[PDB]
């Protein structure tokens, strides 16, 4: 009760950091140069320090992991935070890609081991809100902090992940088959090059529509992840029924498909165009679907199993914003049907799960 | 691809309120900076991407989009803000500058003062004798010269230019100058010019005459 | 903000229409491999207009429709500068071209808003000329008459007559007096011959007393005429 409790810091500090660069990055934009190529490789730094050092995690991972891990993300934090010049912030983003890409895994398979045979409710809902949590609460946080000493927020984020050790280190005590991987491995990278690419873009697209100042669009996604979350709380019954392990899946992309379809028709910014940020929540109850879903195809090392997501589905929220950037503007609506699409194709790959089914 | 955007002169006081549009031929993107030109200087970069605000640029300067009228909203203007603005479209790899905003002091009325200068004796020599009748130390801008000589209006010999607004006292000045030969100056002897100007109560008609008496 | 980066631009001058030119914009201070360079001009008198530009890395040098293919832009990334040549010259071209360079993106994050940033940094700019029938200017001096306008108070400044090309820098007494000078901006004349006259206003008492005497530094003529302005 208390070791999960303790755990699930970790991951909102990991998040919450990478929430928290976003309010002080303009301040010291000027006071570097930093071009645009430059700031590309900036972002694309955490995305391949966390690609293929998170399987590591899962190669390592059969307690050490996240308090290692955790050392680093605060000496990583710290270090971006000391800002020399770009030679120091790139290493520094590499290293802390390595940090969150090796606690990512580490937290994500202990749950899925010190938790009772109810593994979904409490933890991975809770592990998947918290998730969300933070990253609403990394800007919020980081809007009081930033206007005095400007560097303040960084370390602040830095002098939390130190407490982040003790908790994990006195709190908390310790207690193949490639083929089978297929079928998730590649689906949660599909979703994830169209979702992130929805996402991404959703402050771009609705700009370009209804006109959305940005408090407006901040209420919005502040209310769709509350009522994500007020939904993905009770989110056990509906995986102990639909048919558990991978139903749900197929049911929540028609949900978001449709209510994509109906978001594409929707102006009156107050009544038909705020309302429908709903969708979001046919995207929140995939994310702990798959996590489950990997925890589940790997009887033990389930580090392994966390780290195959953590690497891939940042693969495509890397991959998905440039592909949007590049061909939104050829049109206005150009980000929703790659949602669709990949929604689509969402669809169409969890159904093969019949034939597959039909032979062991 | 034009970007029209008016309008083109405004006289605004101290502290009040301004607003100057940009009108895109098609609509673009949110993809709209809003330059300020000094007299004399650079251009530096005052809103960008139609609604963010400049790095050391004062919060009055407001922008905001509006489908495809891209507005900047001055709340309160002050004696640095007092120049040429300008708006850009940063379309698809092909740029278009704006028309050109100016912003102006008021004053409040200023009597323009009237001279006229006889030809030089230098003129006489190379035929042309270039007469002008002088006006400095008025505000505002619009005001204008009907020469007569002997009591007859002329048209397409006059050229006249404006200065800009002097620094200390805020006034313009005018000049109009009148070229012709000696072929067709020397049948004429009675010179004079009119000026009218808003704050002129009535018309003021005064010159000279040949022989200087 | 501690930003020091500097552009400049050197190569501006008095040409032969069909000349060729070739405007060294070099820049300084920051990492060209990965940037954009754009070529602004400003006609004496009207507003901005686009004529040129080029990126640094992977890109195509755009140009502007009314005067494509008569420049030739080119960035050297190994000397730190950028160029652009200068073909076939019409009257339309003399300008005053700074050198800008210019960004814009966003730095997403996650369905809320996240960015927006210009960095802006422009150039200080070279006065080009084109077509020449080079003429020193005539200077004649306009006569102040016995009127008395108000009191102690009258008007006195000598003409520059028939001139080519911009600019004529006048000044009263040698840099002794502009406590109230006027400089009216210089107007096209038909003929092709510029203008442009200067005047002060002076205390009436004192004329016949004091001197005066207009410097027209026309330098692309090389020519300085002094004329004298005295009452008659």
């Amino acid at each position: 009760n208390k070791q999960i409790f303790v755990l699930y810091f970790n991951i909102f500090l990991i998040f919450l950091g990478i929430g928290l660069v976003i309010p002080v990055l303009p301040v010291y934009l000027k006071d570097l140069g930093l071009t645009g190529s430059d700031l590309g490789l900036l972002v694309a730094a955490f995305a391949l320090s966390q690609m293929i050092i998170s399987p590591f995690g899962g190669t390592l991972a059969d307690k050490l992991i996240i308090c290692i891990g955790l050392i680093l993300f605060s000496v990583s934090e710290f270090m971006f935070a000391v800002g020399h010049n770009f030679s120091v912030l790139m290493l520094s983003r590499v290293i802390g890609g390595m940090s969150a890409g090796m606690v990512m895994p580490g937290v994500t398979g202990l749950i899925a081991d010190i938790s009772p045979s109810h593994q979904k409710a409490k933890n991975f809902g809770y592990m998947s809100a918290i998730i969300n949590s933070g990253f609403i609460l990394g800007p919020g946080i980081g809007g009081f902090m930033a206007e005095v000493s400007h560097r303040m927020p960084f370390y602040f984020a830095g002098a939390l992940g130190i407490l982040a050790f003790i908790m994990s280190i006195v709190l908390i005590h310790d207690p193949i088959n490639w083929k089978v991987f297929i079928t998730p491995v590649i689906l949660t990278l599909v979703l994830s090059f169209g979702l992130s690419a929805f996402e991404t873009l959703y402050s771009l697209y609705t700009a370009d529509k209804v006109n959305y100042s940005p408090k407006d669009i901040s209420i919005a996604i502040t209310g769709g992840g509350i009522f994500g979350a007020l939904f993905q709380i009770y989110f056990f019954d509906k995986f102990m029924k639909y048919f558990s392990e991978l139903t749900f899946i197929a049911w929540s992309l028609l949900y978001s498909v449709v209510v994509l379809i109906l978001l594409v028709f929707a102006n009156d910014y107050w009544s038909i165009m705020l309302i429908s940020f709903v969708v979001f929540i046919g995207f929140d109850m995939i994310r702990p679907a798959i996590t489950n879903y990997f925890s589940n195809i790997a009887g033990e090392r389930q580090g392994f199993a966390g780290g195959l997501n953590s690497t891939f589905t940042s693969m495509g929220n890397f991959i998905g914003p440039l592909i949007a950037g590049a061909l939104f503007d050829v049109h206005i609506e150009a980000p929703i049907y790659m949602a669709i699409g990949v929604s689509l194709a969402g669809v169409v790959i969890v159904l093969i799960e019949k034939q597959h089914r039909a032979k062991l | 691809i034009q970007m029209t955007q008016s309008p083109s002169s405004l006289s605004a006081s101290v502290g009040d309120r301004v607003t100057i549009t940009c009108r895109a031929s098609q609509s673009v993107s949110s993809a709209v900076a809003w330059y300020q030109q000094k007299p004399g200087k650079a251009p530096k970069l005052l809103i960008y991407s139609a609604s963010s605000l400049y790095s050391g640029v004062p919060s009055r300067f407001s922008g905001s989009r509006s489908g495809t009228d891209f507005t900047l909203t001055i709340s309160s203007l002050q004696p640095e803000d007092f120049a040429t603005y300008y708006c850009q479209q940063s379309s698809s790899s092909l740029i278009t500058f704006g028309q050109g905003t100016k912003v102006e002091i008021k004053r409040t009325v200023a009597a323009p003062s009237v001279f006229i200068f006889p030809p030089s004796d230098s003129q006489l020599k190379s035929g042309t004798a270039s007469v002008v009748c002088l006006l400095n130390n008025f505000y505002p801008r619009e005001a204008k010269v009907q020469w007569k000589v002997d009591n007859a209006l002329q048209s397409g010999n006059s050229q006249e230019s404006v200065t800009e607004q002097d620094s200390k006292d805020s006034t313009y000045s005018l000049s109009s100058t009148l070229t012709l030969s000696k072929a067709d100056y020397e049948k004429h002897k009675v010179y004079a010019c009119e000026v009218t100007h808003q704050g002129l109560s009535s018309p003021v008609t005064k010159s000279f005459n040949r022989g200087e008496c | 903000e501690i930003s020091e980066v500097q552009l400049v631009e050197s190569g501006g001058g008095l040409v032969q229409p069909g000349g060729s030119l070739r405007l060294s914009c070099a820049a300084s201070g920051f990492t060209f491999s990965s940037s954009s360079i754009h070529w602004v001009r400003q006609a004496p008198g009207k507003g901005l207009e686009w004529v040129a530009s080029i990126s640094s890395s992977s890109g195509s040098t755009s140009y502007a429709d009314s005067v494509k293919g008569r420049f030739t832009i080119s960035a050297d990334t190994s000397k730190n500068t950028a160029y652009l040549q200068m073909n076939s010259l019409r009257a339309e071209d003399t300008a005053v071209y700074y050198c800008a360079r210019w960004e814009t993106g966003y730095y997403p994050y996650w369905r809320m808003y996240g960015f927006y940033w210009a960095l802006d940094y422009w150039g200080q700019g070279t006065l080009v000329t084109v077509f020449n029938q080079i003429k020193g200017p005539s200077v004649f001096p306009l006569a102040p008459s016995s009127k008395s306008t108000s009191g102690g108070t009258a008007a006195l400044g000598c003409l520059v007559k028939d001139y080519f090309p911009e600019p004529v820098t006048v000044s009263w007494n040698s840099g002794a007096l502009t406590s109230g000078v006027h400089t009216f901006p210089a107007v096209l004349q038909s003929s092709g011959l510029y203008s442009l006259s200067s005047v002060v206003t002076v205390p009436s008492s004192s004329l016949g007393t004091q001197t005066y005497i207009c410097n027209v530094n026309h330098k692309p003529s090389n020519t300085k005429v002094d004329k004298k302005v005295e009452p008659k």
